[PDB]
RNA sequence: AUCGAGAGGA
């Protein structure tokens, strides 16, 4: 019945393979997707209002249903077409599926004159598809169907197809919302502060910020404000609490302080009461409110309305925005006290800001979902614009042409094709970096894309606290994966197990909580509330209840079961402080665990032998789950969780650390993500190792995705030989990179061969070289489009003519076609013409437009395709091919972090070589390993070594304790070789053998993007930028290097005052201006006719010849546009 | 994408191997002694058989561009 | 000397402020929103407590040795019901320097006896 | 071509 030690570490791992059988890597994205499709469009077209217009005649214009048909294209003969995804990308469509909603207006004038016509599926707008979403025609096709239509079956899906370009919205975070959160700024007039973001449960408006705060100590004591939402002056709390009805002290308390034994509690709210009794009604705190607010009504009355709007709207929307409320309102402002007492008193810990049990991910569903609510909107009132003017004239109107779909489309659109996060016309106020263009340069690069987290928090900011790896990102974020630059800590990635919950409807719960003991909140009296623990249900204080323990026992059992609670739903008891917090609210990120018996796994050896037959009896990763076998854990209730590490935590030991756990880890190694999840060993690497190779997996070359042959990609690298690692993990059989590794096993020497490997460079093998080693081919394509926009000019693809057209180069178009097109199979070199497009003239009648390949290049033409773009102008795209074989200076990187340039290139006999005659393929300086400390490194090339030796792939999981270096060693002394993986090497010039055994062996290594012929430049005299004729920027416009303001500095330290004038003026932009030596401004000359003159002194004689560099001209010239006269005063 | 022709080490020709590996290994071999079978003493070799990843027949899933 | 509660008006149910007869030269607890009177019996008005020195057993709950998360020990036992098991945690409460400080719980059901070494 | 944004390198 019980997993034995002996066979856990097949257990867990086939539990974990069930989990990627069941989820995959992308499912948070599917998953969000499919909820905002599903619900969050629905909900937010139903809870628009509806539009009532009238002059007489009346129209409401409800909208009932939705309707989300497949992906389909219309030509333009306008036939409906289903269009695959791959169609989408080589026509640079969008991958939408068109959105219709059942309208119904029924007029009504007089008389009981009562008529409903209803316009079932009114095309509302096109939305755009994740792939292989449910609503995607990707979606449960077979591997052999997605060949059929051209599509990788590994790909993961998880991005938006916007005009072919593959965008992939990235989950931002954000604080949780209805939670009360008490900090403490240092500087700040206020000592403590309790925020609550509230948030009402179907969105509609933004999250309105309530805050509840206490004055610094220096007028008597410690009083209590509170800054409510369109107020712009403090209000002291009890002020609030007579506005809501509530005028007696004593029912002010009773909400406040449940423990009138308590006096600390008394006299610390007591200065709030003593600055509070000149109001002692209602309608006068009202009007309080009112006049504190920035819209002081000049009559108490509309003072008092206005104060009842906001206590009603805009105070706390997730307590409740109806009226009769003000129970609800009144109850949780006073907790919101409370809170914030029990922090000034010390009983409870201030919250921490950078706990995740604190924040949400706000994922691709839920960020659709605030941009169709927003364009929604727009949408209404276009139509009630639209509307209005014809019911103005007295007489009816077609919804249809009220209906302008641009709206919803564009914006959609717009919005995933830029990043920029909002409104097209906001383009300020939007926030950028949501929906980046997919990675797509290799496997792993793209499942870490589709996997990315993201922290709002501002790359400016230098506040590391933020970037800092909190506790609790434990199980939920890649300790190790995140960018090195600018971005450290900010950007994240989930880890693997690591499920982030879509959201559900809290309604199930409250009703269970109705029938069980709980007691509501407007029928207890607060006595009661001492004693009684609260109960919370996404933020709302719902009620409370008397033994939370048989409670918890019930909900957890609930859950398990598959009951009325889902299995995402949280639910924390704390216990020290009474309350009972259950949420239900999308964001969570959560993770699977095993639960634990009294000191057992439920996870019996039923469940394995189960799980071993999953593609027969269908028993799958659902089926453990609703065993009450796995449970997910968010971040939140892992506080009140106690896990072990391994079922050898649950043994009885000569001294019990815990002897009460409550969950087990699947396996610790899934607190790695994707890329960290390639390293090898990465318990023997110093951790910044592993985040440098968890950068660097991303630009290893590789097969980045199966069906590349028919991607027309900008940019893409494809390795000749990729190899599956000798020494791997047991993560990447669900990272698919054995089916698509980006690297090759190379027999490295760590050694010290002729000083062309110091300093992270390596030696390699010109031989390997010559038969494919690190070989790949580099795909490039050029895309072109013949513009029909006007009868005033034209574009066209044509072979052109050294006779008709204008801007036509001295570069020979021989290679192009009839149709302007240049053939596959065609050698192309560099600045070559690949698209012959003329444009016509409003060297006569037409002018060349060709399209040259990018400067440098030499490749060859892969393939050309042609098609019609959305509008239906001829559209190409030409895929060029150029092999790159390795060379000195293009980058490789082990899976250590362990980077380098390739020094040098030595032949097969320039190489030092075993005495069987096995010379490395690369050979890495042994200096790079003792200040890195990447013992991975050195135990995955002895494990290799083994590896190759006997026909294995060498198992390097990180926490493994079936595997040492001791036992890899006693394992290689087997095979005939030193224990310690050393060989005596022969000097390859002279065949003497190396003093120093040299320690040789396979690794793992990979070709990064990053190539010299990509990064080589130079310049002499090219071309000038048009404002300041400086030379350009980059090598794509042969612009020059920057010689900036610390080189400068440098060369006015040399004291080179020549080599600095040469570089800041001679070499840059040197010119000359004519000033007039009595007023020292730039005069007018006119050197064909020597004629030189002043219009300012009216003089024409006393000019001067003035060197300057063309930027300082252009500096006094935009300085004279500000009225500044800057007067070159040459004596 | 497919089996190297030679060793990238020591030049060997391993491009005649992979199919004979993929037999023994539908065989009931070992993949070591598989590789015993072929001849393959160096790790080098070892490693070239052992690491490849046949990715040319999930290119062969897809239908070529002229029929 | 003990702190001084808040004390309510009997028809206003507003809070009694001080104030002081001078006929009878006595304390008065008086609403300042009614007009009751009442005669007090504690005399002091106002108390701090600048060394703090409160008794934290009165801020643990017997419902914290429901804690999977909390350290148990059996060479503690309870004096009040005999039991062996007991958690212990330290004070974790701002305004306590020396808060290495252990307190006990009970974990018998029913008892929650709580105390401190 | 410009501008902006994003992703990256040292
Ligand atoms: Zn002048
Ligand atoms: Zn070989
Ligand atoms: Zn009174
Ligand atoms: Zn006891």
């Amino acid at each position: 019945d019980e997993i034995t030690p002996d066979l856990w570490q097949e257990a867990c791992w086939i539990v974990i393979s069930s989990y990627f059988d069941e989820k995959g890597l992308v499912r948070q994205q599917l998953d969000s997707f499919d909820e905002f499709i599903q619900m969050s469009v629905q909900r937010i077209v139903e809870d628009a209002p509806p539009i009532d217009l009238q002059a007489p005649p009346r129209y409401l214009l409800k909208f009932e249903q939705i309707y989300l048909s497949k992906p389909t294209h219309w030509e333009r003969d306008g036939a409906p077409s289903p269009m695959m995804p791959n169609e989408a990308r080589l026509r640079n469509l969008t991958y939408s599926a068109p959105l219709y909603v059942d309208i119904t207006k029924t007029v009504i004038k007089e008389g009981e004159e009562q008529l409903q016509t209803q316009h079932q599926k009114t095309f509302i707008g096109k939305i755009p598809i994740m792939l292989r979403s449910t609503y995607c025609l990707l979606n449960g096709l077979t591997d052999r169907d997605l060949c059929e239509l051209n599509e990788c079956p590994l790909d993961p899906g998880g991005y938006f197809i916007i005009n072919g370009s593959e965008k992939v919205l990235i989950a931002q975070e954000k604080m949780a919302t209805n939670t009360v959160y008490v900090f403490a700024k240092k500087d700040s007039k206020y000592a403590y502060t309790g925020e609550c973001r509230s948030c009402l449960e179907n969105s509609s408006r933004p999250t309105s910020t309530i805050w509840v705060s206490m004055l610094a100590r220096g007028a008597i004591g410690q009083r209590i404000v509170a800054t409510l939402p369109y107020i712009k002056q403090e209000v002291p709390i009890i002020i609030v609490f007579r506005a809501l009805g509530f005028v007696s002290d004593r029912d002010i308390l009773e909400h406040i302080i449940y423990d009138f034994e308590d006096p600390e509690m008394m006299e610390m709210v007591k200065p709030s009461l003593d600055e509070a009794f000149v109001i002692q009604e209602q309608n006068v705190a009202l009007n309080f409110i009112g006049s504190r607010g920035a819209k002081p009504g000049v009559t108490k009355e509309k003072r008092i309305k206005y104060a009842k709007e906001v206590l009603q709207k805009e105070m706390l929307p997730h307590v409740g925005v109806s009226d009769f409320c003000e129970t609800k309102k009144a109850y949780f402002l006073g907790y919101m006290v409370h809170r914030l007492l029990l922090a000034a008193l010390g009983r409870r810990e201030l919250d921490d800001r950078d706990h995740y049990g604190n924040k949400r991910l706000d994922l691709a569903g839920p960020l659709l979902a605030f941009l169709f609510r927003g364009m929604f909107k727009n949408l209404l009132k276009e139509v009630r614009i639209y509307a209005q003017k014809f019911i103005d004239r007295g007489k009816d109107f077609n919804l249809e042409l009220a209906i302008k779909t641009r709206i919803i489309s564009d914006g959609l659109k717009y919005s995933l094709a830029t990043g920029n996060w909002g409104d097209q016309k906001k383009a300020h106020q939007a926030r950028a970096g949501v929906s980046q263009v997919l990675n797509r340069l290799t496997f792993a690069s793209t499942l870490s894309h589709l996997r990315r987290l993201n922290s709002p928090i501002g790359r400016d900011g230098k506040l590391a606290k933020p970037r800092q790896l909190h506790n609790t990102l434990w199980g939920m974020v890649c300790p190790a994966e995140t960018p090195e630059g600018h971005a450290v800590g900010l950007v994240k990635n989930l880890a693997l197990m690591a499920y982030i919950s879509v959201g559900s409807q809290p309604s199930p719960i409250l009703e269970f909580l109705e029938e069980w003991s709980m007691e509501n909140l407007e029928e207890i009296s607060p006595a009661a509330i001492a004693d009684a623990t609260k109960i919370f249900v996404n933020g709302c204080w719902v009620g409370i209840h008397k033994d939370p323990e048989q409670l918890m026992n019930t909900l957890r059992k609930l859950r398990r079961q598959m009951d009325i609670i889902v299995s995402e739903v949280s639910m924390i008891r704390d216990i020290r402080e009474r309350e009972i917090r259950i949420y239900t609210d999308a964001g969570r990120i959560c993770r699977p665990l095993l639960i634990v018996e009294k000191q057992k796994l439920l996870l019996k050896k039923r469940h394995i032998d189960q799980l071993k037959e999953r593609e027969y009896n269908n028993y799958s990763w659902q089926d453990l789950v609703a065993s009450g076998v796995v449970e997910y854990i968010d971040t939140l209730e892992e506080e009140t969780v106690m896990l072990a590490m391994t079922p050898d935590d649950l043994q009885e030991k000569e001294v019990a650390y815990c002897s009460t756990y409550t969950h087990c880890e699947i396996h610790p190694s899934m607190i790695l993500g994707v890329c960290a999840s390639i390293i090898p060993f990465p318990d023997h690497n110093q951790s910044p190792r592993n985040t440098y190779q968890s950068a660097m997996g991303k630009q290893a070359m590789g097969v980045y995705i199966t069906n590349f042959h028919v991607r027309m990609d900008t940019l893409a690298h494809v390795l000749y030989y990729p190899q599956k690692p000798l020494v791997t993990t047991r993560s990447m059989e669900y990272l698919r990179f054995r089916e698509l590794p980006a690297g090759i096993n190379s027999i490295v020497a760590i050694a010290s061969y002729t000083g062309y490997n110091q300093e992270d460079s390596v030696i390699m093998n010109r031989s390997a070289v010559d038969r494919g080693f690190f070989r790949s081919v580099f795909y490039r394509s050029y895309k072109e489009q013949e513009s029909k926009k006007g009868f005033d000019q034209e574009e066209v693809f044509e072979k052109p003519t050294r006779e008709t057209c204008q801007g036509m180069r001295h570069a020979i178009y021989d290679k192009l076609d009839d149709d302007g097109l240049i053939a596959p199979g065609v050698r192309v070199s560099g600045d070559d013409v690949i698209i012959g497009k003329t444009v016509t003239l409003p060297r006569y009648t037409k002018r060349d437009c060709s399209t040259f390949l990018r400067t440098s290049e030499t490749g060859i033409v892969d393939q050309v395709m042609v098609t019609l773009n959305q509008e239906g102008y001829k559209f190409c795209k030409i895929r060029v091919r150029s092999v790159r074989i390795p060379q000195i200076g293009d980058k490789f990187a082990s899976r250590h972090g362990q980077k380098g340039t390739c020094g040098i290139q030595y032949r097969q006999e320039d190489m030092p070589f075993t005495c069987e005659g096995i010379t490395p393929d690369i050979i890495i300086n042994p200096h790079a390993i003792p200040s890195r400390m990447t013992i991975g490194h050195l135990i995955e090339c002895l494990q290799g070594k083994v590896s190759a030796n006997k026909g294995e792939i060498g198992d390097a999981t990180p926490f493994n304790d079936a595997v040492n270096v001791q036992k890899i060693s006693n394992l290689l002394s087997d095979y005939g070789y030193h224990l310690r993986g050393n060989e005596v090497l022969y000097n390859g010039f002279t065949g003497r053998k190396i003093t120093s055994q040299i320690f040789i062996g396979p690794t793992y290594y990979q070709r990064l993007k990053h190539m010299v012929d990509d990064k080589i430049h130079s310049r002499a005299r090219g071309p000038i930028q048009i404002l300041n004729r400086q030379p350009m920027e980059g090598r794509s416009r042969d612009g020059g290097l920057r010689f900036g303001e610390m080189e400068r500095d440098c060369q006015i330290a040399h004291g080179a005052a020549q080599f600095l004038r040469e570089r800041l003026f001679e070499a840059s932009d040197p010119y000359q201006v004519h000033v007039c030596n009595l007023c020292g401004i730039m005069a007018i000359a006119n050197t064909r006719t020597h004629t030189y003159e002043c219009r300012g002194c009216r003089n024409k004689t006393q000019i001067s010849l003035v060197r300057m560099p063309y930027a300082c001209k252009l500096l006094f010239q935009e300085l004279m546009s500000m009225s500044i006269a800057p007067r070159m005063m040459s004596v | 994408m497919i089996i190297p022709v030679r060793c990238f080490t020591c030049g060997k020709i391993v491009g005649n191997k992979w199919e004979a590996y993929l037999g023994l290994l539908q065989a009931e071999y070992t993949e070591g002694d598989a590789l015993d079978a072929l001849g393959l003493k160096r790790y080098c070799c070892r490693r070239m058989l052992l690491a490849h990843v046949d990715l040319i027949e999930k290119l062969l899933n897809y239908a070529p561009l002229e029929k | 000397p003990g702190f001084v509660g808040i004390r309510f008006c009997q028809e206003c149910n507003n809070m009694l402020y001080p104030k002081e007869d001078k006929e009878n030269r006595i304390l008065l607890y008086a609403c300042r929103n009614c007009d009751y009177q009442q005669e007090a019996d504690n005399s002091c008005i106002y108390v701090n407590k600048i060394t703090h020195e409160v008794d934290e057993l009165t801020q643990i709950i017997a419902d914290v040795s429901q804690d999977p998360t909390l350290p148990r020990t059996e060479d503690h036992p309870c004096q009040k019901c005999g039991h062996k098991e007991a958690v212990f945690f330290q004070s974790h409460s701002a305004r306590a320097e020396d808060a290495m400080r252990l307190y006990y719980v009970c974990t018998a059901p029913h008892c929650g006896h709580r105390w401190t070494e």
